[PDB]
RNA sequence: AAACUUUCAACAACGGAUCUCUUGGUUCUCGCAUCGAUGAAGAACGCAGCGAAUUGCGAUAUGUAUUGUGAAUUGCAGAUUUUCGUGAAUCAUCAAAUCUUUGAACGCACAUUGCGCCCUCUG
RNA sequence: GGAUUGUUCACCCACUAAUAGGGAACGUGAGCUGGGUUUAGACCGUCGUGAGACAGGUUAGUUUUACCCUACUGAUGAAU
RNA sequence: UAUCGAUCCUUUAGGUCCUCGGAAUUUGAGGCUAGAGGUGCCAGAAAAGUUACCACAGGGAUAACUGGCUUGUGGCAGUC
RNA sequence: AGCCAAAUGCCUCGUCAUCUAAUUAGUGACGCGCAUGAAUGGAUUAACGAGAUUCCCACUGUCCCUAUCUACUAUCUAGCGAAACCACAGCCAAGGGAACGGGCUUGGCAGAAUCAGCGGGGAAAGAAGACCCUGUUGAGCUUGACUCUAGUUUGACAUU
RNA sequence: CGCUCAAGCGUGUUACCUAUACUCCACCGUCAGGGUUAAUAUGAUGCCCUGACGAGUAGGCAGGCGUGGAGGUCAGUGACGAAGCCUAGGCUGUAAAGCUGGGUAGAACGGCCUCUAGUGCAGAUCUUGGUGGUAGUAGCAAAUAUUCAAAUGAGAACUUUGAAGACUGAAGUGGGGAAAGGUUCCACGUCAACAGCAGUUGGACGUGGGUUAGUCGAUCCUAAGAGAUGGGGAAGCUCC
RNA sequence: GUUGCUUAAUUGAACGUGGACAUUUGAAUGAAGAGCUUUUAGUGGGCCAUUUUUGGUAAGCAGAACUGGCGAUGCGGGAU
RNA sequence: GAAAGACUAAUCGAACCAUCUAGUAGCUGGUUCCUGCCGAAGUUUCCCUCAGGAUAGCAGAAGCUCGUAUCAGUUUUAUG
RNA sequence: AGGAUUGCGACUUUUGUCAAGGAUGCUGGCGUAAUGGUUAAAUGCCGCCCGUCUUGAAACACGGACCAAGGAGUCUAACGUCUAUGCGAGUGUUUGGGUGUAAAACCCGUACGCGUAAUGAAAGUGAACGUAGGUGAGGGCCCGCAAGGGUGCAUCAUCGACCGAUCCUGAUGUCUUCGGAUGGAUUUGAGUAAGAGCAUAGCUGUUGGGACCCGAAAGAUGGUGAACUAUGCCUGAAUA
RNA sequence: CUUAGUAACGGCGAGUGAAGCGGCAAAAGCUCAAAUUUGAAAUCUGGCGUCUUCGACGUCCGAGUUGUAAUUUGAAGAAGGCAACUUUGUAGCUGGUCCUUGUCUAUGUUCCUUGGAACAGGACGUCAUAGAGGGUGAGAAUCCCGUGUGGCGAGGAUCCCAGUUAUUUGUAAAGUGCUUUCGACGAGUCGAGUUGUUUGGGAAUGCAGCUCUAAGUGGGUGGUAAAUUCCAUCUAAAGCUAAAUAUUGGCGAGAGACCGAUAGCGAACAAGUACAGUGAUGGAAAGAUGAAAAGAACUUUGAAAAGAGAGUGAAAAAGUACGUGAAAUUGUUGAAAGGGAAGGGCAUUUGAUCAGACAUGGGCCAGCAUCAGUUUUA
């Protein structure tokens, strides 16, 4: 119990931990089961890709707002903008999400381009007779990748105007702290007591 | 390796490196940090301090996300620009053609002063900035854009 | 001096270590989802030419029919000739049947092979 | 040699030449005895609110094994 | 040259202070800096008995019986 | 009111009387009784008691003081045939030593193999002391120890 | 032990005995300070030179010996005899140990470079199994008791028949049942073990045979009790 | 020379710039290399001797002071 | 339970059978091959501490920066 | 002891000789059980029975009749110092995907962990007066025939500068109460001052885990027993 | 996989301890109630009959208007008007596909030595998309079964695909542009107080009992109790649903730097067996003759068991008390010693026994002389 000059550890092993241990021996064997499953599914489905075509989406929070990422579904506004119904789109390999909204013109355009690029490149076989087969492309993500938007001009002018970026932050932060009391100090003095006059 | 250990070497002797008087019993002191205030005070007065007690105030539902802001010294600054475009830029940029350095794309919050950069116009983009960091950039020629 | 006591060696005892073997264990991985009132799991009592146990089966009792293979079974008998075959076998297979007395156990009881009631054919 | 006491000690009645004092794992329990102390039953007094206590008194309460070695007491006996 | 006291909790003093994380205003609670409420087992658990009906782990680091060292005390003998 | 050195009295073997040659006992009186005493029952008492205690008659090997007899063992043989215990073994005196040696030290000494007995030693066997102290080990019982609790009782709201 | 102008007591003066101590030499190890492939065969981790030191429980570090498996390598050894086991034979190492002659026996096993571990025993009132002294000893003594011939048999203190003595003495060593056992009852064969001596005998061992009910019992009725159903509890096993 | 210290001050006090004096490195003896850092074992019941010494009649009793031993240690002598 | 803490399947001051359970122990006993080098401690402060731990002291191992240094369980002169 | 020669010397008229940096010369016997080796007994002197707890054991202290096999610091999750290896302001393929002679070997990259910045309770702010500063020591190199001078990494001591907190001071301006310029202080930090870490592996040490091995009196959950014995009820029997 | 041994909790002691975003594996969505078919209960169970029988068609009672069909589910959606139209459906037959299976498809038993036996050693070949493993009298690619490569059958599953043939759905079902009016949404519930329990959840995270009990731009949440004013987000009190994830049980296949009969499961054998307890339960030991039983005919001693011979076999030093057969412990023979134990260390002597370069042509043990190093004695 304690005493040399060592760091104070925190080992949580006072319950029956040995009864509930897992060792992943299956890692190597379980990989082959998934490769077999992905292969056998493609044999059943045949000429279609395994993946549904997903849209481009911006991430949340201060930490990840500077990067784009593949979302869940295309929304109802963007599916209409291209020129097709939501019920029809589900059977062509296009994911739909009824709850995502649009408050950005940049993301709205990108995904309309993504649908028009998809609709042009895919072919559709009729229900009746002839079916001219053209192999299978497995991954939809390979043919339709996700690229980061560029907001860059490598060489550019140097327009200074003696404002000071540091001084701008100190003034802007001070306004948020004091607008509460500064509104109420204006609601007295100038208003209430002087509106009575 | 089981052969290299010292328990192989102790075969023959009685105590096996534990003494005849001390005996090596189960738990003579306690079981993990036991008697910190009573009979292991001399250990904790030395070596550790500040162990018992509680300074400060609580934060309920704290997230490692609001508190981000990874710093960047002015020593590093030019490392964000590519290696090919460097010997070109260091020798004559001279305004109307300065290399734009977006710090947030690389993954940095606050541009921060430490090193002594060369006299070339820069035009940096960053969320936050130090007071000294701005003085060094304006001495060179460039400016700082906020985001 | 012998006997007796103690130590050694050769041969003989006592006992089953050592060494070599192995139709069994233990761990890990991979696949599949199928008990029962149409009477299950379990239990008793029986059945082989000569068996006590184990292994199989239920008075059709170490099994019958159906399909396949193509001549055995074997401790000792004994056949059957079935041996250019609609066929030997403790073979493999298994989709039709039999399935004593019980048991969730069901006419009422049950330290009892106890005691009743209804329909139907024969004395 | 006896009376009384579980007694060591003590105190008496006699006899006698005389009734000196001590040791030996406070000799001696696989030699005996079990009255005493010393478990559980039970009673009395003082003390304790109570369970219980008492270097107070009282009564009933289990004494195992030698065939071995030496020791001692007797008994045979190889070899000059 | 002696005359006194941690953590945690409560409480008082101080500041044109900081926080209640969707944004404000007042009450309210939480913090930052120094005092007080006490641990006398005084480097700081919150705590009554009894066992002769007893139990386990140990101890000759430790009592009740001999033995050994010692002789105040007990007993026996000298000296003037 | 009663009763007593009583199964209740420390000081004690109380003092006086009686039983004996002689009585820390027994019985009868005395009582400022350490600490007797009235249904936590006091005093008395016929019958009954494998209850405790003292004395007298008869009786006797309890004793002075031991002796003898009978069966069944032991003893010897034929057959059958174990256990406890065991570091190694088994002659003494003194010395020193973990203060009481069968082995060390100095002396005494010392002769194969064995059979009946016996209880002096082997600090002889039996059982990780029950007495005593320690352990931050327990359990049984008790209580104005500390913190709880079933049951019960009082009040409010619902059933109304 | 013995000693008396000592082998006693006090004092002096010489010789002599003797420790793993001291001096000197041989060899071992450890540590330090140097010198050297300048082609100059064999280990630069080599091959030499010089100087000092050596006790040791608890403890720490270093360098080696052996056991069971794994990767490599000696085109390793072997039915012309591998492993194991026995040996008052031999050789090497300070030692842990290794190599090898003779015997026994009949299928696998070694060295060198590395990996890896359920890797080395004299003790634990250790665990399981086996065997000693003690010892041909303790002992096989309660229920009054045996004896003589004849037969069978390899064999008779103990079996079968005869004769003589005895006991239990009808609240019994007599005649029948209940609980409980379960073939022990009965015949023919027969003694390896069991019947703490023996055995031709046996409640032993091997192979068969044997229990016949309208009237005797069970079945039927209720006793102290037990216990479904209708109901009400309980999360429920189930409780009343 | 230096300054916000200190002085009646052009003084003082600290830290300096340049300068003079190395046989005779300004007592003895020795030096086994000197200084320093990290990390972790066992141990935390002690005891005896020569002097100093407290309690006690005294003890192979209890308790301190300074060096040396035993514990951890054989070997020659004190018979042991 | 006509009361002894009696009896309750050789088990009673709280039966027996399995499981949690390899319960916990500052306390007892044991702890498996050779040579080579170095080599202790029973003391200070705190603790429901006195048969136990922490902390310093003593010990080993790994070494790093340097190469006769400003050192010595010692002496002398001067001076407290 | 050593194993060509080398050195210091001596005696020599000289060549040479020699007791001078460790023994050569001459002779005899036997050539094997004679010398040696192991083994058994005898004789002289010496030697108490191991293991263990203890200030102290041959102990009248504990365990040990004897033999064979089994039998006790292991593995893991976080870690510390030291050491080897790879890359080095970076480092880490193996959650997962691609491939395959199929649990192997080989290949791929978004993230993410640690490191590159600290200090405050927080709101927050956030590291160059000067050759990244002076003084004292410093290996090594440079100049010199030397004496001595120059340049001085690592590190150690020491006084300053810079960033954060703390306590004062409070400039131009300005929503008239915000804002914080510049200058300071016997305070204060696990800071800056031409970056050192990350990953794998190894001995030793730490904490949780059965945790080196065996060992309690207890406690809790769920079950089985009134054939012994305690007591009551129903129904029978027994006593000269 | 990270977040993280972190934010919080805790005699703030010991100790406990999540979740959001980010990167991956896998991705699939949907149904009722609340509206009048009201110009036609349009719907469904059973009975009886007939067929191509997991069903379909027709007919007769019943269920039900206190609500069974169609129509709509908040992503919407409906009722009207105006306007262009793009789509369609239900059986069996053969083949592939997926399972359960059966059979076919290379090469030496040539010569010599050892042996009881070649599967050993040596010489000369052969096959290889087959040199994995096992069997046969000793280590077999080539003796046998297999293994490798590929053919050829049979018997199920069937909608998963492909290709066909009947049919025969239709004037009915679905989708979309514009414009007007509406747009039904779950109550002893939400929410509040209080008690007990639980969480990291702190003036209370969820759950349950009890008392109180709503609303229509309403109600919930926004991790500090309130009152006041805004904003962002979802729509509770009804319901269905594959995949990635688990698995000391069951049925079927692969492997191992794992154990090798005191080990490994309690159990390699007639093991939950023999045996113990009234009962719940408790619970062992025990593997190996030889290639082949060829398991010892026949003589002779004995009442018999057995013994001596003989005989089998490579061996009976393999005899069913059986491969090898260690130690304690015992018998016989041989050698040695022995006056109250034995057993050790140093050094000799005697007795036993044993290694080691005198063989070519036919080393061991001493003595004397002159020297060196260290000493002793006149």
């Amino acid at each position: 119990a304690i005493s040399k000059n060592l760091p104070i550890l925190k080992n949580h092993f006072r319950k029956h931990w040995q009864e509930r241990v897992k060792v992943h021996f299956d890692q190597a064997g379980k990989k082959v089961s998934r490769r077999h499953a992905r292969a056998s599914k493609a044999a059943k489905i045949a000429p279609r890709p395994l993946d549904l075509l997903r849209p481009v989406v911006r991430a949340p929070t201060v930490k990840y707002n500077r990067k784009v990422r593949a979302g869940r579904g295309f929304t109802l506004a963007e599916i209409k903008a291209a020129g097709l119904t939501p019920a029809y789109a589900r059977t062509i390999g296009i994911a739909v999400d009824h709850r995502r909204q649009n408050r950005n013109q940049e993301i709205l355009d990108l995904n309309i381009q993504r649908l028009k690029e998809y609709q042009s490149k895919i072919i559709v076989f009729p229900r009746k007779g002839k079916a001219p087969e053209a192999e299978q492309t497995l991954s939809a993500a390979a043919s339709f990748p996700i690229v980061q938007p560029v907001t860059d001009s490598e060489t550019r002018a140097v327009e200074d105007n003696g404002e000071s970026a540091y001084r701008t932050l100190r003034l802007a932060r001070s306004d948020k702290r004091y607008k509460g009391i500064r509104e109420k100090r204006a609601k007295d003095k100038a208003e209430a007591e002087a509106e009575k006059k | 390796p089981t052969r290299l250990t010292k328990t192989r070497k102790h075969r023959g002797h009685v105590s096996a490196g534990k003494g005849r008087v001390g005996k090596h019993r189960k738990h003579p002191g306690g079981r993990g940090m036991a008697g910190g205030l009573h009979h292991h005070r001399t250990n904790l007065d030395k070596y550790h301090p500040g162990y018992f007690g509680k300074v400060g105030m609580r934060y309920f539902h704290k997230q490692q996300a609001h508190f981000w802001k990874p710093v960047l010294n002015l020593d590093k600054l030019w490392t964000l620009v590519p290696e090919e475009k460097r010997e070109e830029y260091l020798k004559s940029a001279s305004k109307s053609a300065a290399p734009v350095i977006d710090t947030l794309a690389a993954g940095y919050g606050k541009v921060l002063g430490k090193g002594r950069i060369p006299d070339v116009p820069v035009i940096v983009k960053a969320r936050f900035v130090s007071k000294l960091a701005e003085e060094k950039i304006k001495a060179a020629g460039g400016v700082v854009e906020l985001i």
